[PDB]
């Protein structure tokens, strides 16, 4: 799951010197120390306990499909560069209309840069 | 040293034995009549006084006409007679006939012949046990068979090839009742299984080999590389050799998920090799796309809890990490919160040998991926279905209850495969 | 023909067939031992001596 | 004299084992017949470190070939120098544990660990006056991580005063080849950190870099990678075998590296590596060969030294250089990169000069350096750890050999200790 | 390193590919088999496991019979099998059946094709992509692959070759709303455009070319001219050599105008070109002729935002200069105030190839140029009055709504173009 | 000893130093090997100033290439002298900026500034007395404009004191081969003002004028430009390897010639360029030499002195002169000329000689002067730079990288208070 550091040859494992030219996982880079040892959080089974607090995410992933996938879908690369101010904000808001989209695995990540 | 004993079961299983022990025969170099025309087969034959050399492996049956073609096709001296072991009569699709009737006439017999295998070896080093989910034999006399072999062999591995139901295509009506029963057995009877169903095979086949009308025999033969390449560390010197012993300790969670899913690459023809550079990195990929699993199901839908990667042939430590370097950086790839390093790697020396009439052309390196993933609990869901809609209103049960077992196993079989998909769902939520 | 130090290596593997494996050592009377001093090494070929 | 009895464990163990006692002997000019054949008297001044006298002029290694599975052996047994082993060192059951340390540790290797000690105490007996033992394994196994800990264990009982080194292998971050191994490596360094004088980390990782940048490798095997190895063994025990300007061995390091008992985790690398076509451009100098040493890329373990502080530096020298260079580069580099070097030890570097260079090259130079950037090993490894401790995963395999769970906290426990008392060093003032 | 993959769509992009990737062989020296009778051509092409190199295209259509002309053609074994995808039904001059309905089915199979060819290249350095505004698979799949490139693929180029319909001829009756639709959804979505229409490529040839019965295949080969001199800086070395990054960002000056106008110069017939010399300054006042341009619209009807200009053959930078120089200084070529310096010039050594059985005649000295202004502008006036009197009455509107679409979305749709009209007017106003 | 370090970055950067690299092995007679091979003791006397050593008598130039392209380093390898420059010293990535000073400077000019200032500082510690670096880049470009202005500021932090010059070229406004060049030039001169210590700024217009003027050369390529820049390279640091009657360096021209910190822009000339029939008619005298020296048309900027005041002047004399004729010229120009030398510092004129002239020539010289007309070109740059910038034009390229607005306003700012700064000094009294 997660991906370490590996210090002074982390230039070697960067997703485009690995030839994987999409969007790829984040590097966890520095991490710190715990004290003591770790109680137990799971029974047999790998079943949580009942008084453990438990994330919302569904467990079985999250991937669309073409069909799933939204039918307008903006793009990533978004420039407010010398939009007006309304054109700034319907494009605003339709990337966020679909809160689905942009938390999925295989949905798109925006960058957005500037303002009107 | 090492030793392996093969226990193929039912119809699946010797028309699978074919197809391997025809395999083992010319990657060794043993002629038909079992002589070689440099010690490099003890682990599956094993020598006489006469020089010919007999197999490891015990073909059981409940009826006689599938291991007949084997007492008189190429290689009838090749085996020695005792140990095709047949039955007058079978299961006839039926688990109840093949683990309480018919099973417990021919369960002494071969029980004594395992033994007499035993013994000529020294270093067991574990039981490849293959049968289908379907068939009487394959799922009542092989579910007897596991439960007797745990009391005599508390400790050796117990390995398990097995064919599961396809998701729409199947040549059995009362199959669902069998499959539910059965793994009982295979839960807590079994260290490892492999089940693959045939349907996604016929589209790996016509999809990848051109081959638009295959036939069982084209599908024996990708299951005889499956088990080449596993026990080839085993046979030959490798760079990482990989035992029986540590890939069932590096696939296996928790006690009741073992069940991981086989993967194979490349599965390619002779024209279609003839334009494609095969290179590393371009078949660890094939063995991530959810369009080659040997079962239907799609892992983008699941995560993966563990992985075991069988590399062979001319590869180097090379491209293997920056292969698995490479599928890590994906965000289409998800694992378990709880496993960060989730790869097992075994490399060896010796390619792949090509058998005259196959279908593969022959290739200079290869690769086996076995994943433990949470995306076969789909599997079971629909299983359950159809186990469920075909019990409501008792359809079939007068079968299974007239060859003497009680109704009540039914109803406990179908809530230990309820507990079980709930226990493919804890293991999906992260803290 | 070049000094042994590291990356003066060049592998004979290449287009080598027949990676077979001997069964040097293995028990015998219970007891551990080299069974057999004529068994040839990788590839059924000859050892050296 | 000053005997080396050479031990080793696994199949890490094995093959690194395999390619050092060719290595030196190519240092003494010993064939494979096991003969002298080479000139200069110096290569038979203190041949006796080594290797031990047999009848016809014969020499034989004082190694101790150990491994749960018989079938790695054989692949030592059928390399160039495989019969210059005695077959009584050779020690092997017949069940391995399947990068299973619970197995090597506690039932199986509990069965083995007689017969081995009885070879080495014959070892032990055999020379005068022994200056200690020496182990090679990886932490990320079975056998080596596994038994192999458990022999450490038991011979600094018998021989308190003794040293013990040890060249093993830790897993790495960004590739994984067994997917227990944060498991085996907890339980393992536990044990390193209670019994023994030096430790050496290497990563194959490291090592794959250096063959691809600094050597530039096309396919670059498993077998250079062990030559890295042990061209690195090779030089911390040079001084003890030909004679010096500056003389050294392997307790002259132990005393002035280690500033307390708890801290003896040091870092390799290997100077006079260049690329076949550098090789035309450079020049052979000693203030070239102290610009590699130091230089990050060149370690061959995981970790950046300039994100810690370098605690105590041994950097030992082959080939007849002149003393003033020699010394005019360590008070350059202490001098010049102040921050990387603690305060309240002045001068932390040793240094030492062997005469005699590696067989074919001119210069050449081996370093050793602990420093506090090791603590990110074992932090890295604990978080890897405890995610996989905290919800039981795997725990089955080592719950079944009937340890108790309170071994694995008290594992992290004395792992997370340390790097507590690590970092307080870095963070500490001169005055 | 350098290498571009192309995606030609449809009945266009399999006739432009089989024009385009036949001069590619013939430019770099492959024989039609595959082989080579310099790793210059990895642009395009990819070595292999055999000694052959297969290109990196994907060709992709809906109808199986555009595709099969090239599987039983001359070329048949240099494309590998894969990489030509095809349907058994097409969209029929259907944007919403190649967009919403029938578009969907292959979208995940190219989508994987182009991952695995994506994969193999080192250094991407963008997508090629040709199709027409007119087909329905040529606009309505293409719309939907370049919106599910852009999620898949956020930073990398995209550039689009395409086929702007004619003011006065056409094949089509339903195109305008074609059209429309898809510079809508490929608005956001795109990088850059090189729109020619093929009457203002027809008339050159007749004009230039004496040719006075052309066929798509003399269109063909001339547009392949242009994409061979794009990609010229990439395959051979120059004086001054320009990537696909380069030009993008010296020819788009504001987020939403990305619809440049190609220009190829010199384009004379072998008994024309007798009588008349070509040098640079003859060649380059050809570039700006409104008889010359393959866009019918005289930019004499604007004004110029950017030049790219992409010199060829033997050429010195003295003449270049001295060119751009007169170009300047004649108010027949005006240009916009906020951009002084409109050029961006790239010189290249090897002159263009011929290919035997072409058109034009082998030159010393060639141009390209890519001239992006406001003279566009009316061309969409034109298509928004083709679109407004089949609009009002709602004719063929029934087919697309069948499909799947809303008609809400055809308002929207002429909508933004009604915007990206008034956005073409304020840039061509001076202040 | 007294070392420079060449950097180069860009393509302009690379032919530029591929040229100049060549120019001074053959003054140093070095073959393409890379050995000795000339005659007289001198040319093998300073060599260390530039050349590194190597065994074998060898000797590899200090230079450190830099692209994102990777193109342009495979030219500058496959030349004559393209085999003499160090594999490990060049450096590259993967993608190109594309001519944007925004892409080259911050996103992916940040990633290769790491490895870049490895071998910078490799360079640095080797030499024992580092006079200074030394860069050539273009600022019209992406890299070398983009990244190479990064280098500069990072590498001042580290060598404070260190003399760092730049041969930048800087645009030229009659014609230009980038539409967005004003936008680098601006940005980059801002960081050029605050961090260097010396900058020449050579135009290529200029040196197309002299080669189509003075050399009279029908055909000039780019190498003959690259010859005429080198020349000036070579007469500044002629004095630093060859000892003469009046030496010099960098430094004696550094502190004489800048009298305020905020302007250090100069123009470069060489003096013996004579055409082809005008060598007949000629007759070698220093008059001869100042003649052409101070010539207005023999200068390499865009920029007549003519039209703005001499602040500070250089020449460095190439040749066995007398020092009378040398002295005697430059007081005749300077009582002349009057009114274009300032009043307020007496003997404007700084001299050197070399006694050694350029390899096949008997006499020379070099320019270096100082001026108040290069503000000609400073306000020549901020009128195309706000024309294009009211309309905030080409500036999603620049503002999608993440950087602010404030950038441009300050660095025109920075601009247009220099020329504001430069003017006062052409317009001050001296009483
Ligand atoms: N993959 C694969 N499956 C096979 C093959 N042969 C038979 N099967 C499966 O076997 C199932 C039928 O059961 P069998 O194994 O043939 O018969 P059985 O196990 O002896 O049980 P009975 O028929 O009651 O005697 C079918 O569903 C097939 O899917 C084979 O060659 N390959
Ligand atoms: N320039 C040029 N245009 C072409 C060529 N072939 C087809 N076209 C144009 O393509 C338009 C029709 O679309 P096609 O490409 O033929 O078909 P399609 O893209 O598969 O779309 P569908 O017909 O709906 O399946 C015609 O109007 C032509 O103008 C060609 O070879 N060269
Ligand atoms: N450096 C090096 N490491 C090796 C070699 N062979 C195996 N390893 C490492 O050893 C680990 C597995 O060793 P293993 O066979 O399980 O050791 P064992 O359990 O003691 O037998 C892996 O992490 C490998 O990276 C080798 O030849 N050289
Ligand atoms: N005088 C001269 N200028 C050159 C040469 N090569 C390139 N240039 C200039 O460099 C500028 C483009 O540089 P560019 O390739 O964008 O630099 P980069 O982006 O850093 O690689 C052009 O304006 C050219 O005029 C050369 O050999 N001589
Ligand atoms: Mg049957
Ligand atoms: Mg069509």
């Amino acid at each position: 799951a997660t991906n370490y550091s590996a210090n002074q040859y982390e230039k070697a494992y960067l997703p485009t010197y690995l030839q994987n030219w999409s969007p790829a996982r984040p590097t966890k880079e520095k991490i710190a120390a715990h004290e003591g040892y770790t109680q137990i959080i799971a029974n047999d089974r790998g079943h949580l306990l009942p008084s453990v607090p438990r994330s919302k995410a569904s467990p079985w992933g999250s991937f669309m499909g073409t069909w799933q996938m939204p039918l307008k879908i903006p793009p990533a690369k978004v420039t407010l560069t010398a939009r007006t101010t309304t054109a700034a904000d319907n494009l605003t808001k339709w990337i966020h209309k679909n809160p689905d989209l942009l938390n999925a695995c295989n949905g798109l990540r925006p960058e957005i840069s500037g303002k009107p | 040293m090492r030793e392996c004993i093969s226990i193929h079961v039912g119809q699946a299983g010797v028309q699978i034995g074919n197809a391997c022990w025809e395999l083992y025969c010319l990657e060794h170099g043993i002629q038909p009549d079992g002589q070689m025309p440099d010690d490099s087969f003890n682990t599956f034959f094993s020598e006489t006084g006469a020089g010919k050399h007999v197999p490891r492996a015990v073909f059981v049956d409940l009826e006689p006409t599938v291991v007949d073609e084997v007492r008189t096709g190429t290689y009838r001296q090749l085996f020695h007679p005792e140990q095709l072991i047949t039955g007058k009569e079978d299961a006839a699709n039926n688990y109840a006939r093949g683990h309480y009737t018919i099973g417990k006439e021919i369960v002494d017999l071969v029980l004594d012949r395992i033994r007499k295998l035993a013994d000529l070896c020294t270093g067991l080093q574990g039981f490849l046990i293959f049968h289908s989910f379907g068939g009487g034999t394959g799922s009542g006399f092989a579910s007897l068979l596991m439960e007797r072999l745990s009391v005599d062999y508390g400790k050796k591995s117990k390995l398990e090839f097995a064919i599961y139901p396809a998701p729409q295509v199947s040549t059995a009506v009362v199959e669902p009742y069998n499959s539910i029963l059965t793994t009982h057995t295979t839960l807590e009877h079994s260290d490892c299984a492999f089940m693959v169903d045939n349907e996604a095979i016929y589209d790996i086949c016509r999809r990848n080999l051109d081959i638009e009308r295959p036939t069982y025999t084209n599908l024996n033969r990708l299951i005889g590389q499956i088990v080449s390449s596993i026990t080839a560390s085993l046979r030959f010197d490798g760079a990482l050799n990989v035992d029986l012993t540590e890939f069932q300790t590096n696939l296996v969670p928790y006690p009741r998920i073992h069940f991981p899913l086989a993967t194979y690459a490349p599965v390619i023809s002779a024209e279609k090799a003839y334009h494609e550079q095969l290179s590393v990195a371009e078949i660890t990929n094939a063995c991530f796309e959810p369009a080659n699993q040997m079962v239907k199901c799609d892992p983008r839908h699941g995560k993966y809890m563990a992985c075991c990667m069988l590399y062979r042939g001319d590869v180097v430590p090379k491209d293997v990490n920056a292969a698995i370097a490479t599928i890590k950086t994906k965000r289409t790839i998800q694992f378990v919160d709880w496993c960060p390093t989730g790869f097992k790697v075994g490399i060896n020396y010796q390619p792949p040998t090509v058998v005259p009439g196959g279908d593969l052309a022959k290739v200079q390196r290869a690769v086996c991926m076995l994943s433990n993933t949470t995306a076969i609990a789909e599997a079971w869901a629909r299983l359950d279905h159809k186990f469920d809609l075909m019990y409501a209103k008792r359809a079939f049960v007068h079968w299974y209850v007239g060859e003497g077992m009680e109704e009540g196993e039914f109803s406990e079989a179908r809530e230990d495969l309820a507990a079980l998909e709930k226990d493919y769902e804890e293991v999906g939520v992260d803290s | 023909a070049l000094p042994f130090l590291p990356g003066n290596s060049f592998n004979r593997n290449i287009g080598k067939e027949r990676f077979h494996k001997s069964q040097h050592w293995g028990f015998c009377n219970n007891v551990r031992m080299l069974v057999s001093e004529n068994k040839p090494g990788v590839g059924g070929d000859l050892l050296y001596g | 004299m000053r005997e080396i009895v050479h031990l080793q464990a696994g199949q890490c163990g094995n093959q690194i084992g395999a390619k050092f006692w060719e290595v030196i002997s190519d240092e003494h000019g010993i064939d494979p017949t096991g003969t002298y054949h080479g000139d200069s008297d110096l290569q038979l001044e203190r041949i006796n470190v080594y290797y031990n006298e047999a009848t016809g002029g014969k020499y034989v290694p004082r190694a101790v070939l150990v491994d749960l599975e018989p079938g790695t052996m054989d692949s030592v047994r059928s390399g160039p120098f495989g019969q210059i082993f005695r077959p009584d060192n050779f020690v092997f059951g017949q069940s391995g544990a399947g990068n299973n340390w619970a197995k090597g540790h506690y039932t199986e290797g509990a069965e083995l660990v007689d017969s081995v000690l009885d070879v080495v105490r014959k070892e032990a007996e055999s020379c005068d006056c022994l200056q200690g033992f020496q182990l090679t394994h990886s932490l990320g196994g079975g056998t080596g991580s596994g038994m192999g800990t458990l022999l450490i264990s038991k011979i600094r009982e018998e021989y308190p005063d003794r040293i013990m080194n040890t060249f093993s292998v830790v897993p790495s971050p960004k590739v994984s080849d067994t997917v227990v191994e944060p498991y085996n490596a907890t339980l393992s360094v536990h044990q390193l950190v209670e019994n023994t004088d030096e430790t050496y980390c290497i990563d194959n990782e490291a090592l794959y870099d250096i063959c691809f940048r600094t050597l530039k490798l096309t396919t670059p095997t498993y077998g250079d990678l062990n030559h890295l190895v042990s061209a690195t063994m090779s030089g911390v025990t040079t001084c003890l075998r030909f004679p010096g300007q500056l003389n050294a061995d392997l307790r002259k390091l132990a005393v002035n590296m280690v500033p307390f008992p708890r801290l003896h985790f040091f870092m390799p690398g290997f100077a006079p590596l260049t690329s076949r076509g550098s090789q035309q451009y450079r020049a052979l100098t000693v203030p070239e060969l102290t610009q590699q040493m130091f230089d990050a890329k060149n370690m061959m373990a995981a970790c950046d030294p300039r994100h810690g502080r370098y605690l105590t530096v041994a950097a030992v020298f082959r080939g007849r250089m002149s003393m003033k260079e020699v010394d005019e580069q360590m008070l350059n580099v202490q001098n010049k990169n102040s921050s990387y070097f603690v305060e309240w030890i002045p001068n932390n570097v040793k240094t030492a000069v062997c005469d005699i260079p590696p067989r074919g090259l001119k210069m050449s130079a081996t370093f050793i350096g602990n420093s506090t950037a090791i603590q990110e090993l074992f932090k890295r490894i604990s978080e890897q750890f405890t995610a996989m401790f905290r919800r039981k995963a795997f725990l089955h395999w080592y719950t079944g050999e009937g340890m108790d769970e309170m071994e694995f906290t008290e594992a992290e426990s004395n792992m997370n200790d340390l790097v507590s008392e690590y970092q307080q060093y870095q963070d500490a003032t001169a005055e």
